[PDB]
RNA sequence: AGUCGC
């Protein structure tokens, strides 16, 4: 469920885990950067 | 596999090699084959083809393989000889003053390949063990390869001096029974010159042992280099107060003499040389003066170089650059010119707006007084860029036409 | 054996920061190899695994991981109690072969926050922290000792991660350099003529050349050999300078004794047939 | 209305032309960006003299 | 383009403080693509009236 | 008369003095990706079986 | 000088360059008019004059080093260099990487290289101030020795201090942005961003669809590689025109999803979803990759000396001096004399004095400073050899090196062009259908051309079977039946 | 051989046929025998412009003229 | 960007001297002396601190530290 | 990418052994020791301890290729004394010098100094 | 196409 999408500026979640238009509610922007995985990823310090 | 490069100007540009697997991501090449490919490592790509049968692998191994591409039929002299840094280190190493302790010889012996295993007796037994440079080199030279002469560097005399009885001087390169008897090695001995040592190994003992001989020489000399070192610094670009005064004074003599030729021309006292016009004569005469000035001063700069100098060691070895480069760095850059003649009057009868109309004097029209060390004055700088552009453009235009 | 050349040591000068000393009656190769050991072979503790929960900072993830990888670790407490990841039986990491750190910070204030190693904390007992006032109620205070600066943050940015430091040595990665600097010098009057000065007057005499306090400059001695090596080991602080030298000598002894045992194993196990 | 003409970036007809260092940092545009080039379908297109 | 040696490739005398002396490609287009000098400026045009 | 070929490779080149004159050092990725077609004999069969 | 005092005053006054033009003390001169003026080089010369040259001047140069264009001004002491040497630097300086604008973290540029720790140059030209080059540096100050050391560095390559690349020297981040559109596009065919499944779609390359999110595109922070499919686009197509069920399976829609074929490793940095100018749901996704300087990456000083990193050594094996300040790069001494790039050498000596004094150094070309002897003299006051050399010890056997090596700072650039992108090999790839011969670029994983000229070379080799192998059996071999009674293939 | 809705594994009736695009081969998951006549999507294949010029397209031996609006271009 | 922890050349830790450094320039402008008080004798460590540009302060001004 | 993992520089491989001894046939009484996963730090020191020994005729080491962790040591002795024993003794001797160096150092630190720990 | 690499 990709029901995240941090907004253009209000940074509120978008809750658009479907086919509806990607307009952020409350906030006018429609550029939606995507939130990180809960997945763990390691970096060796090297 | 056969590896190659483009453009493939001639058969030596594409040759068979054996792969040897290493870490990281680039093709590694034995430095000495750089010249027949005309590569550098300034960023050049190379392409490799792997044959796919025993018949083609046989055909490459027998015909195209690099120890067999050594003496080219392009001009019956070797295609490859010792290059770059090793070549300067070989010059430095064969000089008669080099001596090694038991430890350094054992270390060099250890890097050699065909070494019989018998440490030769040091040329000096007492007061302490010492091996000379030439001596250790004699272990590398194959079975009995034997040259002569090939001394012809700028060391000794333009020939009559050595006949004044064979005061060994110290520059002839004599080898016998495959053992180096005397004299420094250089481009003239090891280079791709028709009469060279590498030529005699190939011609005498066969291709394979010569192939191991290139490998063997480059490796031993490079380790010695590691203890010896080599560098270049402003120390190499500096002469003395006396040379520098004499350089200025000699340019002052030349410039004043040009003004004399201009005054003779304006006075109309001058007469043309037969077969030419008055401008051509004036121009022939001023050009003869500024070149002669340049060469006299260059020859002065060559005279002042101390023997320890790193800069003189690269030119004299015959590693990179020439005598003329030393002149430009130390004494004077010299005349600039386009299409042969002096910088044209691109403006109305001028070269730059900085000058007065009609100024044939050497500075307003071309000739730069300063050296690369002193820096070029603004005008001198721009006229130099005009002369450098000719060199850039010619490279591109010539490249297309020869290609066709 | 009836030719082994003793080796006598002398400490000139010592601080908590550097240790400067002279070795005499030894070979250059010994003097040399010992130097290569101070750099490469002294083992130490540095961050090796970084797992990042959140990164909203003005910096990419690996960049935070990297800078963090270089933060110096007080290994004054013997790293010998703590094993290597490979020899240690456990799956992955463990308390006996690893040290655990956590960093969790966020900028809620209307003021630019600086994130510094003091914010990184040892889950491990205070015998292996970051080099920031964990031991320094130092009367010689430098009104900072912020140790290092991991990143900078503005309001609303957060950084949450955990990291597992390991023992490893300088031969594998530069973060495990025990040295800040390692000066080495010998024969400072160039007596042996191992280097040749053209115009020998232009060179400045060194701090040990004083022996010829005279301007006579570099007297020759042809029967000589190398003697009297001068050192200046400087520590980055991740390890006491005296301890770096002593551990180096031991590591090199352990390394040599192992080569001897391996060589013994060549004739003891599967007897050699060289004769 | 007859049509839409491309604006050269940071000219007096751009929105960027009056703003200080603070507004431009705010708008997400680098104060040090020279401007002077068109933006066409998301590509920076510069004309050549 | 591609086969024609010429004098409009060589730095000309008049390019003094007008166009950079040494900032033109090293490829086949050498000297044809030039780069404006630092102090150089270019007239925008005006009515002769 | 000139066409693209298969079994071909290209990289940047760097110098190696410890290398013989007719050797060329080649990266692991190119060595693993490139192939040579060997034919099986009744004796080297055991080595190929290993490969 | 009173006009100058107003220009100092500008820090809090309305006085400006336009006021300066209004005093009529400066003029604008086009190239046609510049032909007829008598133009003094510098106030100095216009002053001393009495019977020295002439006295009719009408204009004077505001500063002679202004004749340089933008890239040529980065290069310090350009007048101590051989002229074409300056031209190669103007190309390469433009070629280097670094930070290219500050707001770059939110720009979706197709391809970018950002350096970790750019430094402003120790040696500078006064013009560089006007380039904001202090704000956006392109490289790093190396400690450099011109030595031969191990011969790895011959012919324009360089030995590097591997611990220096480890402590983070010249590290870079690299970004590529992949972009994709959901076109409504066709008559009845339709595109959707969604996770494909081998049950109900056509295509299914063996590459892993499992990293795709349920949205149809991956998510930030997940590690990606050479075969990963980053965005899941599908094309419902056939519709149902092939009568009957046409269901078996995988019949509803074909696959055409977008996948890695250029960034053969990295992390997903960002995933950005929006809608583009056409109004379609649109996507951009960025991957950050980190390039460590390695054998094959290409570098250059500012005086047009490019060369490849030929090997890297530990900080143990580098040669070292006194304190043991081991050099990060060793550039081969045979490089200088034939190219005459003497200015590079002044920069070490200028660089050594600036760093050591703590004051940044001037290297603007045309001045009265006589700059070679006087820089050397400062350096001696600091205590080094007055002309730069140092006694460096051999890093291996600890011995002293017989001569001295020239060492000091120099700004160096890591250039765009890096080995990991160029490397290439083919072992039977795709085949183009106009020729049934191998592909051309790496973009289609192609082979290399065995050109007209390479062919000619093999004839001279008389290796005919190999010539026959390469122009035939290795690329495009075909069997045709021809009639004997007439030579026609049909 | 007219029967091939992508089916041609001689030993056992096909299950699926996977495309090893880079090696240019058609592979059968539960054995190993190729069935090639490789074509990794002929639309990718025409893209034989690269070092050669491209956005005037000399390689343009084929315009598209958007036929899905008309009856046939 | 930010100051690199541990000088490239030799290895001496150095990020720790940055904040102290900017305070010195506000005080004693003698950059040589300021570098000297921090203890960066040898010039590679000195170029490290001497040549760096602290780009992070400009970067901090973009409104979203969250993307 | 083709760069080895950096730990592979010093860890012995599971199918390898630390030292290997092969005879030379060019000259009588001589040996070639292969030291794997070692460098100049080890190779250079063992060369110097052997050259100190007066029964040794020849001693030298060479790292065959820089990218490849391995050194070779050639040693040759008089017929009356096996070359292997000189090598073993040369290490033990060296072990003894370093041990005495360590004892003298700790004691020298033990000399009236303060802050020694 | 153009840019660009040698
Ligand atoms: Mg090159
Ligand atoms: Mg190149
Ligand atoms: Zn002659
Ligand atoms: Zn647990």
């Amino acid at each position: 469920q990709p029901m995240i999408y941090i907004c253009g500026e209000c940074h509120t979640e978008n809750e658009i885990k479907s086919r509806d238009p990607i307009r952020c509610r409350e906030c006018g922007y429609r550029i939606m950067y995507k939130k990180r995985t809960k997945r763990l990823v390691v970096f060796d310090a090297r | 596999v056969i590896f190659n490069r483009q453009p493939t100007l001639h058969k030596m540009s594409m040759m068979g090699h054996r792969v040897r697997i290493l870490p990281w991501s680039t093709f590694r090449l034995n430095l000495s084959v750089t010249t027949p490919y005309n590569a550098d490592f300034d960023g050049d790509e190379m392409n490799l083809h792997l044959p796919q049968s025993l018949e083609t692998r046989a055909e490459i191994q027998e015909l195209a393989m690099v120890p067999r591409m050594i003496v080219t039929p392009q001009s019956n002299r070797p295609v490859m000889g010792i290059v770059q840094d090793t070549l300067t280190a070989v010059r430095k190493f064969t000089k008669r003053d080099v001596f090694l302790e038991r430890g350094e010889v054992m270390n060099l012996l250890m890097f050699l390949s065909t070494w019989d295993g018998k440490v030769p007796q040091p040329a000096i037994l007492k007061p302490r063990p010492l091996w000379t440079g030439k001596q250790i080199f004699s272990l590398i030279i194959p079975g009995h390869i034997n040259c002569i002469r090939t001394h012809s560097t700028h060391p000794d005399d333009e020939d009559s001096g050595p006949y004044k009885h064979i005061s060994p001087g110290d520059t002839k390169v004599v080898v016998e029974n495959g053992e180096l008897i005397m004299g420094i090695l250089c481009k003239k001995s090891l280079g791709t010159s028709a009469g060279s040592l590498v030529h005699i190994s190939y011609l005498e003992m066969g291709h394979d042992i010569t192939r191991l001989f290139y490998s063997n020489i480059q490796t031993v000399i490079n380790n010695w280099l590691l203890i010896e070192g080599h560098t270049i610094g402003i120390g190499d670009s500096i002469a003395d107060s006396k040379t520098y005064q004499d350089i200025q004074n000699t340019i002052k003599k030349a410039k004043q003499d040009v003004i004399e030729v201009i005054e003779k021309a304006h006075n109309n006292e001058l007469e043309p040389t037969p077969g030419n016009t008055l401008r051509q004569t004036f121009e022939n005469q001023v050009n003869r003066i500024l070149n002669d000035a340049r060469d006299k001063t260059g020859s002065s700069a060559q005279k002042s170089l101390s023997e320890y100098n790193n800069f003189k060691s690269m030119v004299v070895s015959g590693a990179k650059g020439s005598k003329i480069n030393i002149s430009q760095v130390i004494a004077v850059v010299g005349q600039q010119n386009v299409e042969g003649k002096r910088i044209p009057f691109g403006f109305k009868h001028r070269t730059l707006p900085h000058f007065i109309k009609d100024d044939y004097g050497p500075e307003s029209r071309g000739f730069v007084e300063n050296s690369y060390l002193a820096g070029l004055t603004p005008t001198e700088f721009f006229f130099h860029a005009m002369g450098g552009r000719e060199g850039l453009i010619d490279t591109a235009v010539k490249t297309a036409e020869t290609g066709y | 054996m009836p030719y082994a050349n003793q080796p006598t040591v002398r400490i000139t000068e010592l601080t908590d920061e550097n240790v400067k000393f002279i070795i005499e009656n030894t070979d250059l190769a010994v003097a040399n190899s010992i130097r290569r050991v101070f750099i490469a072979e002294v083992p130490i503790i540095a961050i090796d695994w970084v797992q990042i929960d959140a990164n909203s900072s003005v910096l990419h993830d690996e960049f935070i991981a990297h800078r963090l990888g270089l933060i110096p670790l007080i290994s004054d407490d013997i790293v010998d109690k703590l094993q290597y990841s490979r020899d240690c039986t456990c799956e992955e990491f463990c308390p006996e072969c690893s040290v655990e750190f956590t960093l969790d910070v966020r900028c809620n204030e209307d003021q630019t926050r600086h994130v510094t190693s003091r914010d990184l904390i040892s889950n491990s007992p205070r015998v292996i922290p970051v080099t920031s006032r964990n031991r320094d109620n130092d009367p010689n205070d430098y009104v900072e000792q912020d140790d290092i600066l991991i990143v900078k943050l503005r309001k609303g940015q957060e950084l949450r991660l955990r990291a597992y430091a390991k023992k490893g040595f300088g031969k594998e990665h530069a973060k495990w350099n025990p040295t800040a600097g390692v000066a080495f010098e010998y024969d400072p009057d160039n007596a042996l003529r191992h280097t040749v000065y053209p115009k020998p007057e232009e060179w400045p005499k060194s701090e040990y050349s004083e022996l010829d306090e005279d301007e006579s400059q570099a007297p020759y001695d042809p029967n000589g050999k190398p003697e009297r090596f001068y050192y200046n080991v400087e520590s980055c602080g991740s390890l006491r300078p005296e301890t770096i030298v002593l551990s180096a000598l031991s590591g090199l002894k352990k390394k040599l004794s192992d080569l001897q045992t391996q060589l013994s194993h060549e004739i003891q196990s599967d007897v050699l047939t060289i004769n | 209305f007859i049509g839409k003409i491309p604006i050269m970036l940071r000219s007096t007809y751009c929105l960027l032309n009056g703003l200080t260092d603070r507004d431009l940092c705010e708008l997400n545009e680098c104060p040090l960006d020279p401007g002077g080039y068109f933006i066409i379908n998301g590509s920076e297109k510069v004309l050549i003299a | 383009r591609d086969g024609k040696l010429a004098k409009p490739r060589q730095l000309h005398n008049t390019l003094w403080g007008m166009v950079c002396p040494a900032e033109t490609p090293e490829g086949h287009a050498v000297g044809l693509v030039k780069n404006l000098a630092l102090m150089a400026y270019i007239s925008v045009g005006s009515q002769p009236s | 008369m000139g066409k693209r070929v298969d079994f071909s490779a290209r990289t940047v080149i760097t110098p190696d003095p410890n290398l013989s004159i007719d050797q060329v050092g080649v990266p692991r990725s190119i060595a693993a990706n490139m192939t040579f077609a060997e034919i099986v004999t009744p004796f080297n069969i055991d080595r190929l079986q290993e490969l | 000088k009173r006009h100058i005092d107003q220009l100092k005053e500008r820090e809090y006054n309305n006085y400006s360059w336009q006021d300066l033009v209004a005093s009529g003390v400066v003029e604008y001169i086009d190239t046609l008019e510049e032909e007829t003026v008598m133009l003094a080089m510098t106030p100095d010369d216009l002053q001393e004059k009495e019977v020295a040259y002439c006295s009719t001047y009408t204009h004077c140069e505001i500063h002679p080093s202004m004749i340089l264009g933008v890239c040529a001004s980065i290069i310090p002491f350009p007048d101590h260099n051989q002229s074409p040497r300056n031209t190669y630097q103007s190309a390469m300086g433009k070629q280097a990487m670094g930070v290219y604008i500050t707001n770059f973290h939110v720009r979706m540029d197709t391809l970018a290289h950002v350096l970790y720790y750019p430094q402003k140059p120790l040696v500078t030209t006064r013009s560089m101030e006007y380039l904001r080059f202090r704000e956006l540096p392109a490289g790093i100050n190396s400690i450099v020795a011109i030595a031969s050391y191990t011969g790895y560095n011959q012919e324009d390559s360089v030995i590097m201090n591997r611990s220096a690349v480890d402590r983070g020297f010249f590290r870079s981040v690299f970004y590529r942005s992949y972009k994709e559109q959901e076109s409504k596009k066709g008559f009845d065919q339709e595109e959707v961003f969604e996770k494909p499944t081998r049950e109900t779609c056509q295509g299914m390359r063996h590459a892993i669809y499992d990293k795709l999110d349920d949205d149809g595109l991956i998510a930030p922070g997940v590690r990606v590689s050479g075969d990963d499919v980053i965005i899941g686009k599908t094309v419902t197509l056939p519709e149902n025109e092939d009568e009957l069920e046409s269901t078996n399976r995988r019949y509803t829609k074909r696959d055409c999803s977008t996948f890695l074929r250029t960034s053969e490793t990295g992390i997903v940095d960002q995933v950005m979803v929006t809608l583009n100018q056409e109004g379609y749901k649109f996507c951009k996704i960025r991957v950050r990759s980190v390039r460590i300087p390695q054998i094959g990456d290409k570098f250059a000083s500012r005086h047009g000396q490019k060369g490849t990193c030929g090997i890297q050594y530990r900080q143990e094996d580098m040669p070292f001096t006194c304190e043991g300040i081991t050099p990060d790069i060793i550039i081969n001494p045979h490089a200088i004399p034939s190219r005459m790039t003497i200015g590079h050498l002044i920069e070490c000596l200028q660089g050594k004095v600036s760093a050591n004094k703590g004051e940044i150094g001037d290297a603007t070309p045309f001045n009265d400073a006589v700059n070679v002897q006087k820089i050397s003299n400062l350096l001696s006051d600091y205590g080094y050899h007055l002309r730069g050399n140092e006694v460096l010890y051999n890093g291996f056997t600890g011995r002293k090196i017989t001569s001295q090596i020239f060492i000091g700072p120099t700004y160096y650039q890591r250039l765009k062009h890096m080995v990991d992108d160029k490397i290439h090999s083919r072992a039977r790839g795709p085949i183009q259908i106009l020729n049934r011969q191998p592909m051309e670029g790496r973009s289609r994983d192609g082979g290399l051309r065995f050109g007209e000229m390479e062919r000619d070379c093999q004839i001279a080799h008389g290796a005919a079977q190999f010539l026959r192998e390469r122009l035939f059996e290795a690329s495009d071999p075909y069997q045709v039946h021809v009639c004997n009674l007439c030579g026609i293939m049909a | 051989l007219d029967a091939l809705p992508r089916v041609t594994c001689p030993n056992h009736p096909d299950a699926i046929l996977v495309e090893d695009y880079r090696a240019g081969d058609m592979i059968c998951p539960e054995c190993g025998l190729v069935v090639g006549d490789r074509v990794i999507d002929v639309g990718s294949e025409w893209r034989t412009f690269s070092n050669d010029k491209a956005t005037k397209d000399p390689s343009r031996v084929g315009d598209s003229q958007n036929p899905l609006l008309s009856d046939g271009d | 960007m930010i100051i690199p922890v541990r000088c490239f050349t030799c290895g001496k830790i150095v990020g720790n001297k940055w904040e102290a450094y900017l305070g010195l320039l506000q005080a004693e402008y003698t950059e040589g002396d300021a570098l000297d008080a921090l203890g960066l004798k040898r010039y590679c460590c000195r170029r490290m601190l001497l040549a760096h540009v602290d780009l992070i302060e400009k970067l901090l001004n973009y409104a979203p530290l969250e993307k | 990418m083709n760069a080895p993992p950096a730990f592979e520089s010093f860890l012995l491989f599971e199918g390898e052994k630390k030292i290997t001894i092969n005879k030379d046939t060019k000259v009588p009484n001589a040996c070639l020791f292969t030291i794997n996963k070692e460098d100049h730090t080890l190779g250079n020191i063992i060369k110097s301890q052997l050259l100190k020994d007066p029964q040794v005729l020849f001693a030298g080491y060479k790292v065959p290729h820089p990218l490849e962790h391995k050194i070779i040591i050639r040693v040759q002795t008089t017929p009356d004394y096996s070359p292997q024993e000189a090598f073993t003794n040369a290490i033990t001797d060296l072990i003894s010098e370093l041990s005495l160096l360590e004892e003298r150092f700790r004691v020298a630190i033990k000399d009236k100094q303060e802050g020694i720990e």
